[PDB]
């Protein structure tokens, strides 16, 4: 990938302003709700049958925040993602199953709590751009050893 | 298909859109134009394509006009969209797939203008509704 | 929405892939499962997804004989499909991006085995054939 | 994208087996037939009116000749597909304004007309495989320099 100074630059500045154990949770519910199929791999972890039970899970709270901080080491290097992700990929494929489109979707709910968050001003057009970019860079890496 | 709480929840949140209207469709066509730089290929005889410039607020306010109608033909959106399915397909020839990028787009402004609004139950509504907008306007290709 | 010209095409393939179906079937799950890996997330409970093997074989099968019904219900689709849809989205959890998946696979497969018959006004057809019946089996969904 | 020693050897003896200058012109008429909004780009070819003079055009199977053999810099380098086709994404996107979506279909199509030269048994599963692969990272390759 090649990162604008620009991007990097929003990319980081984004990250260092949300609190992650805030918005981590808040887009697992949102991607559960939103994508209900994404339930199939939830089912150890308690009352999802409606969105109130979903949104007050302490289980999908806790996984939210996993989550997020495994978004932290990409942010940390924006460089080396694909190989940051390797072995969450082989994971996520061979033992848990999880169809990789579900990292989109999943990148999706987390644009739009960002952006609820932030508010149109601080997350202008330029820093929505940058961070997609990550986002489909993050999202590749995690489909990249399906086979 | 959209439920009978689907139809109520696109109203209530529509309510809040409304009095923001052209600011919104603003803001939802220069992110799909900044962020997704593909969609810019309709739109090289414009004077600009830069967040916030005449012709893009222009069509922002075409754009929301137009859903903002959708919004009060919630039981038949695809007779409602027919001649602007045909002006997309036959007129415009815009590759339908683009719709979908134009609903994240607005989904993505609505969560920034109105984020106690717009919990999860809403945006599936919102989601519903734009999913159903985009194949409406899909209905009379090909 | 298909035109009657769309419904005479597929049907008139139809007839040639109907002497085939469980082969084209087999054929167009095995491509979806090797092809497009992200599919087999689904079928982890299998003995094997791996080409002609007697998992791929049989589904192949269930897979092609509601397609094949399908053909009979054109002018309905959606109404055909109403329970398969509700199985898919409930039972299986399966996320609706890849019935167009399944679709493309089908269309490769028909093209590799009726290659003369395959032109490209069938192939239009056959293609809106598959996008209406994969959002058949999406409109139960949320 | 790092290609298996199958998939390198599938994609380089495909190439071998197919006449560029027979799969480009049917991929081209296919994909304006199939996905007609295409046309928008080739109103100056003539005679676009039915199907039948889609598929009897000589301007469009000269430039479905253009489009295939621009794959074969592709097939011969296969390390360097993002690098290879700079010029050609900026042209398709500030000249010629294509959406690059359209790549994506015109190879969707390129698939489909391979198939139906080549068989079940030669264009196999896992030779589809790897030719989608190819494909896919040619597609990004060109929709690569839209800004
Ligand atoms: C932004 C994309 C994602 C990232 C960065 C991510 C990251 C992670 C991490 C770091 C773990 C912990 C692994 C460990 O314990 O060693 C994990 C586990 C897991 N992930 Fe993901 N994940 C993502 C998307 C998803 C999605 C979309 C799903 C399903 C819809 C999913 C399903 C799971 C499951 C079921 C576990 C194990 C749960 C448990 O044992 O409690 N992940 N993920
Ligand atoms: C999905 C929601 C959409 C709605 C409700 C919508 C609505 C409209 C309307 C009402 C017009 C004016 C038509 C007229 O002249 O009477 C228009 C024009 C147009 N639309 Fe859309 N549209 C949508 C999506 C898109 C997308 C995603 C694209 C391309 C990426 C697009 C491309 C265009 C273009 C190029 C024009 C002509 C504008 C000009 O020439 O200045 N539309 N649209
Ligand atoms: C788009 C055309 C499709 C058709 C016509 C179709 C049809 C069917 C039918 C008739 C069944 C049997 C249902 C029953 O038990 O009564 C079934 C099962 C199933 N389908 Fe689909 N399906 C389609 C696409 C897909 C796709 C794309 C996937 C996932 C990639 C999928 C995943 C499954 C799974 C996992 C089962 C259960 C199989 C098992 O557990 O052995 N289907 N399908
Ligand atoms: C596999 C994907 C594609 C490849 C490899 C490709 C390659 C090329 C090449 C090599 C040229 C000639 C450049 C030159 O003159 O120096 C060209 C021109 C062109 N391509 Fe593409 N192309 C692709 C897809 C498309 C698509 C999908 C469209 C539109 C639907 C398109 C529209 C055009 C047009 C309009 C020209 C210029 C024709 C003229 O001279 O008037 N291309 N392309």
């Amino acid at each position: 990938v090649d990162w604008t100074d620009a991007e990097r630059s929003a990319i980081v500045g984004l990250w260092g302003k949300i609190s992650v154990d805030e918005i981590g949770p808040q887009a697992l519910a949102r991607l559960l709700i939103v994508s209900p199929w994404t339930q199939r791999h939830f089912s150890t972890f308690g009352n999802l049958s409606t969105p109130a039970a979903i949104m007050g899970n302490p289980a999908v709270a806790k996984h939210g925040k996993t989550v997020m901080h495994g978004l932290d080491r990409a942010v940390q290097n924006l460089d080396d993602i694909k190989n940051t992700y390797v072995t969450l990929s082989v994971m996520h494929s061979e033992k848990l199953f999880v169809d990789p489109d579900n990292f989109r979707l999943l990148a999706d709910c987390i644009t739009v709590c960002v952006a609820a968050k932030l508010g149109p001003a601080v997350f202008s057009a330029d820093t929505q751009e940058a961070f997609q970019k990550f986002l489909a860079v993050v999202v590749s890496a995690l489909g990249r050893q399906y086979h | 298909s959209l439920s009978a709480k689907d139809k109520a929840n696109v109203k209530a949140i529509w309510g809040k859109i409304l009095p923001k209207s052209d600011e919104i469709g603003e803001q939802a066509l220069s992110r799909m134009l900044v962020v997704y730089p593909q969609t810019k290929a309709y739109f090289s005889h414009w004077a600009s394509v830069a967040p916030g410039s005449a012709p893009v607020k222009k069509h922002g306010i075409t754009i929301m006009n137009q859903i903002d109608d959708c919004v009060g033909h919630m039981d038949d959106l695809f007779g409602f969209l027919t001649k602007l399915s045909e002006l997309h397909a036959t007129k415009l020839r815009v590759d339908p797939t683009n719709f979908k990028i134009l609903a994240h787009n607005l989904i993505v402004v609505i969560a920034a203008y109105f984020p106690a609004e717009f919990t999860p139950e809403i945006h599936l509504s919102v989601d519903k509704f734009l999913q159903q907008l985009a194949l409406a306007l899909a209905e009379k290709y090909r």
